[PDB]
């Protein structure tokens, strides 16, 4: 697997909550990615990658080499663990907590020149998913503009994620998340169309 | 930062400098004189509808009263600032049909029947180079009503319980005044604000000007149509900066943005938990029962009081320095307009 | 309004009307399964602390009011609502958590503190909702020769995050040895087992615990209570619940594009400006019922004892909250003053260059330019 | 202090129209000082004769 | 070892900010004033400078007064005794007696005291169980420590409220007298005053 870093060109936005805004400014502090970071490619033709506290996943592949995921503190046993394997002919979200089975949750929705846009949050508990196509003409780097994210799925695991594995030629973005305060803005029809990052420069701070 | 131009004059004990030639320069002052009056409903603002939040508020003794009082002290001493500057003419004179002043062309600061209101041209520009808003004046809450997906400031300003008040005179009622003190003053010189109005002609009266300001008065008559060149050209300078600059207005700009912005703030306090768990009235009163319930209503009625205090100490001190900037109103327009004035950089 | 008796020539602004509603709507989504509290509250035993259970509830008519007839306990511990007021508003999910603990970290089930079990074995976030039960079970978990069945971690690296579990037995490092698998010196056990007797005294005794946690209403409603609904009604000033949500207001269509995960929609002021309708999938408006402010017009009591009423702000083909007169100004509109074609000097003022004033050619009250 | 802070952020915008307060009574103050002091357009030199 | 009062009105949060203008152009802008109306009479006031002799210019200052100017083209050497006598005087008045400058020396002290109060405001309790916030932090747990807590930030923030109504009406009162000031400026400076006791 080859790394090759790039730039993220301030993509990577949602909603925050489930109410509607029209033609109103506002301000949130989430667990946001920040403006023009440091957004990690990779290529394979394999280590446990890191979590801390959400992570920004984007791809390309149309073809669906990237199918779920595995998380948790260690690979197989002895701790807590995760499985959100999928495949593609019908979309499951089979979850399991095997490790003694504690938690088992299935239903349709997680899948559906296309950007994946998907960020994963782990917040008290509580596991939240944000998803959003988005078309794209010259696929290399990241396109730029603005295209929000919606909510998907919630999940009541309760343990740690400290760990997280992508689940397999492929070509794969992946960014971090922090805590972070947006100035979002609501359009007429309740669309994110603009954000400022309110800890970038000095000028987005007299902004917000 | 520069101070100015450096400059040395050559002083002498036996050398002296004097003009032969002038200009004449005409300058815009421009000087507020009233400002929005509002009206709080403390009940609307703090409750809304709530009876165990208006038996709540009923212990906290006379203190809307006196808001209220204050308020509508400032709404009456607004309407006693426009009558004071304006209001200072007994009759309504109006220009004879003919249009001669002996060169002058005071065309295009006269008002012309043309138009629905009788405001000129340089009164046109004025009340459209200010971006005054409509600031629910024409029925707002029918407006409100309306089944429009764009919702209005004003009208979640209407529906907290704060209410803009018309004013007495309106804009007609205001260039009426106007055109009655331009048509006395170009009419009768200085001696309608002493009694009747006595007429004179325009080169006369000038020439009573000059010697006023110290020179004689055959310098005017054998230069009248330069005077009146001048003159005209001046004013029409005066209309290319007010058609092109537009930041000449700032005091009024000032004036309006920040009643807005003290609205703005007061419908954006409702928000705020005050130490409570939700700024919602009746998620409180569903959430919770009597006596708990009763106590975040009352953190939510102690911090809504004071902003409330708030707006009206800040709404007291803003009409106290409009007062004084219309006091200074009244006495320029009764020095400069009613007569001549022999005081320096006035 | 005055406090007095005599009041002279002037216009008071003296109350605000206001339209009253009419009749009253509930709107509750269609549920009639019901949910088991009983197979929570009846069990042949629980779990451990370091092991407790967690039952997710939905899709539920949650009769709350039954609960006292299960268990004998005294108090229905409530952090975050009230536990008289749990049936007329609802829900999203519930969350049921039971174990079984001793009677001197009983105390400890709150939020934000600090100890063994709020530490160790079952911790509590600081914005924590819900309720805790708690009774005692010296007659069912207590044995004379011991009872070593319940469990308990005391030894951990770091202190545990709010609403999780650590359910791995390993060797605590207590020094520099390493432990490999053997206990002993700098080496022990992370989870020591109680010996409930029933000689004991009252804070050593069992005592039972379940937590219901909720989730307040930011997603569609799941659970809800026992509320019947009522038929939809539109464009009259209605008292509304939806969905535990009170309100008070008029209902009309939203042209507003909500998204299929949005069920309410906010005002500047934190004010509820639209709602989805859980039976029909359907958005509707909340508009405030018709107010404004009244202002009486009157001239000196020694004078005469008639009166005019200016409704400022409205238009008044709406004046229901002499009697013939109805003139419309700018600043509301007058009722009991006649209006003129005549001028005179201002006597009480109005609003936008209307004047009212008392004369005598029978005396009346009139408005003038 | 961060908990005095978290309990600060829900007192509303007092904090704000404080600043602004302030802000316009330091600008005022210069403002005062300019109208009263610059009012000569240029700066004139005695001559060295006395 | 030493701690002004200064140093702990900083480390409290509450700064100063220095003035646009600083002393040396006051100084030039009075000493242009000066200059202009020493050597061009009031011309410059209306206008482009035009210089002018000195007994001239006094000249026009009584013709404008009312008295005929052969009295003072009479009595030059003792009109100018006089105001030699007169300035020396103002000077020697101004060296010895030190209560003049009472309302500048009010307008120093009232900001100084207005200061002081608000940081002694900070050393009480409001009703809560100490002064020092992380005492209760230290001391009591997170819901009682909160409400302590509440009772503090309560307390000064209505001090702040305060010390900035103060403010704010003080800022009144100098902008009043900043106003007459100004115009005293440009009518007695630039011209000549027929107002009696301006
Ligand atoms: C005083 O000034 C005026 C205007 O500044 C002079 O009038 C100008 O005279 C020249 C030649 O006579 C013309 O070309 C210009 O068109 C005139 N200007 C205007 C506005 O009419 C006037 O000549 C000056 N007087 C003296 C004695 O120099
Ligand atoms: C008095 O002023 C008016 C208004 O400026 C002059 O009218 C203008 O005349 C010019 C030249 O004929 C036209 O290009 C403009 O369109 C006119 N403006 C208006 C508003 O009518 C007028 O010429 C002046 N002189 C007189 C009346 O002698
Ligand atoms: C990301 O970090 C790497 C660290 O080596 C750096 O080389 C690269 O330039 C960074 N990308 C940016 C700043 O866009
Ligand atoms: C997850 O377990 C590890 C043990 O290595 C621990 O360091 C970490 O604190 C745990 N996670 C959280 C969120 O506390
Ligand atoms: C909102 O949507 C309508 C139709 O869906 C569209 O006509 C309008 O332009 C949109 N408003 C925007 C993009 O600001
Ligand atoms: C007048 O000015 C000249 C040149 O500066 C000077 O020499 C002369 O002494 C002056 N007159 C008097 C009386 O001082
Ligand atoms: C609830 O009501 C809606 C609308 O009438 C209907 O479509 C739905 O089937 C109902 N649900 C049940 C469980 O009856
Ligand atoms: C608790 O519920 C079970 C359910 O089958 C029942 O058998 C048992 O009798 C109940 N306990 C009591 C004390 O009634
Ligand atoms: C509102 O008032 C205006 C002015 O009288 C009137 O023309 C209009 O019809 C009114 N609107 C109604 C009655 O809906």
């Amino acid at each position: 697997r080859t790394q090759s870093y790039t730039n993220s060109f301030t993509r990577g936005v949602y909603y925050p909550d489930k109410v509607f805004r029209s033609s109103v400014l506002h301000s949130t502090q989430d667990l946001f990615l920040p403006f023009f970071s440091n957004v990690t490619w990779f290529h394979a033709i394999n280590p446990a990658l890191p979590f801390n506290d959400g992570v920004y996943f984007a791809s390309t592949e149309k073809s669906n080499i990237i199918r779920g995921w595995i998380f948790g503190t260690t690979l197989d046993s002895k701790t807590q663990s995760l499985l959100i394997v999928n495949n593609a002919t019908n979309v499951v979200i089979k979850v399991c907590e095997f490790q003694n089975c504690t938690f088992e949750y299935v239903s349709q929705p997680f899948l559906m020149k296309n950007l994946r846009e998907f960020v994963f949050k782990n917040i008290d508990g509580y596991f939240k998913i944000y998803s959003k196509h988005t078309p794209i003409n010259l696929e290399r780097d990241l396109p730029q503009g603005f295209s929000a994210l919606e909510p998907l799925v919630d999940l009541p695991i309760g343990i740690n994620i400290t760990r997280f594995q992508t689940l397999l030629a492929a070509a794969y973005y992946v960014g971090y998340l922090q805590p972070r305060t947006f100035l979002l803005k609501y359009n007429e029809n309740g669309t994110i169309t603009d954000a400022v990052d309110c800890a970038l420069d000095p000028l987005s701070e007299t902004k917000c | 930062m520069s101070l100015g131009a450096e400059n040395s004059v050559a002083y002498s004990n036996n050398s002296i400098a004097i003009p032969t030639n002038f200009t004449i320069s005409v300058t815009t002052e421009i000087l507020p004189v009233s400002m929005t009056k509002t009206s709080v409903d403390c009940t609307m603002y703090i409750c809304g509808d709530s009876t165990e939040c208006s038996n709540l508020l009923l212990q906290y003794g006379s203190f809307c009263t006196q808001l209220k009082r204050a308020l509508t002290g400032i709404a009456v001493e607004q309407d006693k600032n426009t009558q004071e500057v304006f209001a200072q003419v007994k009759q309504i004179y109006k220009t004879p049909p003919i249009k001669y002043f002996g060169g002058f062309n005071f065309s295009q600061i006269l008002p012309d029947p043309s138009k629905p209101s009788k405001r000129s041209f340089i009164e046109d520009l004025l009340f459209n180079k200010v971006t005054l808003a409509d600031a629910g004046f024409i029925k707002q809450y029918g407006d409100c009503l309306g089944d429009i997906a764009a919702r209005d400031l004003i009208c979640a300003q209407k529906f907290n319980g704060l209410t803009v008040l018309p004013p007495l005179l309106t804009d007609e009622m205001i260039a009426q005044y106007t055109s009655a003190l331009l048509a006395g003053t170009i009419t009768s010189g200085w001696t309608f604000g002493a009694g009747a109005a006595l007429q004179i002609p325009f080169a006369m009266q000038m020439a009573y000007r000059f010697n006023g300001i110290g020179v004689t008065q055959n310098v005017l008559y054998e230069n009248q149509k330069l005077i009146a060149n001048q003159f005209n050209s001046a004013i029409g300078k005066i209309q290319d900066s007010l058609s092109s600059t537009a930041s000449a207005l700032g005091k009024l700009q000032d004036v309006v943005n920040h009643n807005a912005q003290a609205l703005n703030t007061l419908v954006k306090q409702l928000s705020s938990k005050f130490g409570a768990i939700s700024s919602v009235l009746n998620d409180i009163l569903s959430r919770l029962d009597k006596v708990e319930a009763e106590v975040q209503i009352d953190r939510l009625i102690t911090g809504r009081l004071q902003s409330l205090q708030t707006y009206v100490t800040q709404q007291l001190i803003r009409a106290a320095e409009i007062r004084a900037s219309a006091n200074l109103a009244a006495t320029k327009m009764s020095e400069c307009v009613l007569g001549q004035s022999k005081r320096v950089d006035f | 309004t005055l406090k007095s008796f005599t009041v002279e020539k002037g216009i008071y602004q003296t109350s605000n009307f206001r339209v009253q509603p009419t009749e009253s709507i509930v709107r509750f989504p269609n549920i009639t399964n019901l949910c088991p509290f009983h197979e929570v509250f009846n069990a042949t035993t629980f779990a451990s602390v370091y092991a407790w259970n967690r039952k997710r509830i939905s899709n539920c008519v949650a009769d709350y009011s039954v609960i006292y007839n299960f268990a004998p306990f005294f108090a229905f511990k409530c952090y975050g609502v009230s536990p008289t007021k749990l049936n007329d508003l609802c829900f999203t999910n519930v969350y049921a958590d039971s174990f079984v603990i001793r009677g001197n970290e009983v105390s400890q089930i709150a939020p934000g503190q600090t100890g063994n079990i709020a530490d160790y074995n079952y911790k509590l976030p600081d914005d924590f909702t819900g309720c805790v039960i708690a009774w005692n079970s010296n007659k069912l978990d207590s044995k004379p020769s011991g009872n070593y069945n319940y469990l308990y971690r005391l030894f951990r690296k770091s202190k545990l995050k709010p609403f999780e579990r650590d359910i791995s037995t390993e060797i605590y490092q207590a020094g520099n040895r390493p432990c490999n698998g053997v206990a002993g010196p700098n080496c022990y056990s992370p989870l020591q087992s109680y010996g409930f007797r029933p000689t004991y005294g009252v804070g050593h005794q069992p005592y039972r615990v379940v937590v219901l946690s909720f989730e307040l209403l930011h997603a569609p409603a799941t659970v809800c209570g026992p509320k019947k609904s009522t038929n939809l009604v539109k464009n009259k000033c209605v008292n509304f619940n939806f969905n535990g949500l009170t309100g008070t207001g008029v209902l009309t269509e939203s042209n507003k594009k909500f998204l299929p995960f949005q069920q309410f929609g906010r005002d500047i002021a934190d004010t509820t400006d639209a709602v989805r309708d859980p039976q029909t999938l359907e958005i509707l408006d909340i508009t405030p019922c018709s107010f404004g402010g009244v202002s009486v017009i009157t001239p000196g009591t020694n004078t005469s004892n008639q009166v005019a009423v200016l409704y400022q702000g409205v238009n008044c083909t709406e004046v229901p909250v002499t009697g013939s007169n109805v003139f419309q100004t700018r600043a509301g509109c007058l009722i009991g003053a006649e209006y003129v074609n005549n001028s005179y000097e201002c006597d009480i003022p109005i609003g936008a260059g209307i004047c009212a004033s008392y004369q005598t050619q029978s005396q009346s009250i009139i408005a003038y330019t």
